[PDB]
């Protein structure tokens, strides 16, 4: 057994009215260093994990697409379009 | 690549034409094709704002250079890739190919329809297409015309 006598005493008897004021500026400085090392360092890894599948597996993110057919309108010099909904699928393996 | 090869080249008039159904067609067609070099202007502006903040608060120059790079990096990351823009480009290119084919058919037969067009403009004051008017007429006949 470890002789934890002094630590046991510390745990049993601790002040219950002692507190220290914290310099807001230094607290903010440390926290914003933490944010700097999160957004700009771990953000790279997080964004890679989130996006790389969306780059190498794009077809699963855009399920439905549209296709068009066109006809002329000679007497008005216009073009008439008919649309169609399709399931976005692979093509020409 | 196959669709773009069939189209060959794209002119701004057609892009603005298709803007009706996809207001971000230019913003999507830039991210699919190597048309022009894209600078992360929004990212650089945010970086300049952070630079002004640091200059006001007297931060070391390393911090402000890093805070200029970071928003630029975010802008680049959110700009490149974006394979959805390729799907939208495919849709636009299909539309453009159909439009160009129909336009070629218009030009090819323009002389043949000159006389009929001249006769038609003087009788119908509407600019609506012949197909739409004929479908409406067919519905009108199917509804009101007595079967007899
Ligand atoms: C559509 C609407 C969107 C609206 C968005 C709004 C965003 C608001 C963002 C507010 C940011 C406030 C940043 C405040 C930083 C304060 C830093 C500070 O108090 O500490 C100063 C300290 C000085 O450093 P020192 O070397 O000790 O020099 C002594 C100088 N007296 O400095 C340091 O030690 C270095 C501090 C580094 C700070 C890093 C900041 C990183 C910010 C990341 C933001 C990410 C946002 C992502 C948004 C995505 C949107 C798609």
């Amino acid at each position: 057994m470890l002789d934890d006598t002094k630590y046991i005493q510390m745990a049993q008897k601790f002040p219950r009215n002692v507190s220290v004021q914290l310099n807001k500026k230094l607290f903010v400085t440390r926290t914003w260093f933490r944010n700097y090392y999160f957004v700009g360092v771990f953000g790279i890894f997080a964004y890679f994990i989130y996006n790389q599948p969306k780059i190498f597996a794009p077809f699963s993110g855009y399920p439905t697409t549209v296709a068009y057919k066109a006809q002329p309108d000679f007497l008005n010099d216009q073009v008439i379009f008919y649309s169609q909904q399709r399931q976005n699928t692979l093509k020409n393996f | 690549l196959r669709r773009k090869q069939q189209l060959g080249k794209i002119y701004p008039e057609e892009v603005s034409s298709y803007t009706q159904i996809n207001p971000d067609i230019a913003n999507d067609l830039n991210l699919t094709f190597n048309a022009k070099l894209l600078w992360p202007v929004r990212g650089m502006t945010v970086g300049a704002g952070f630079f002004a903040f640091a200059h006001l608060f007297n931060l070391p120059y390393s911090f402000r250079l890093g805070l200029f790079v970071l928003p630029t990096a975010v802008e680049l990351a959110f700009t490149w890739g974006n394979k959805t823009s390729q799907f939208k480009s495919i849709e636009f290119m299909d539309y453009l190919l159909q439009y160009r084919v129909s336009k070629a058919l218009l030009e090819k037969n323009a002389k043949h329809f000159a006389e009929k067009k001249a006769a038609y403009q003087k009788e119908i004051n509407s600019s609506q297409s012949v197909q739409d008017l004929y479908n409406q007429l067919i519905t009108l006949v199917s509804e009101q015309a007595p079967s007899e």
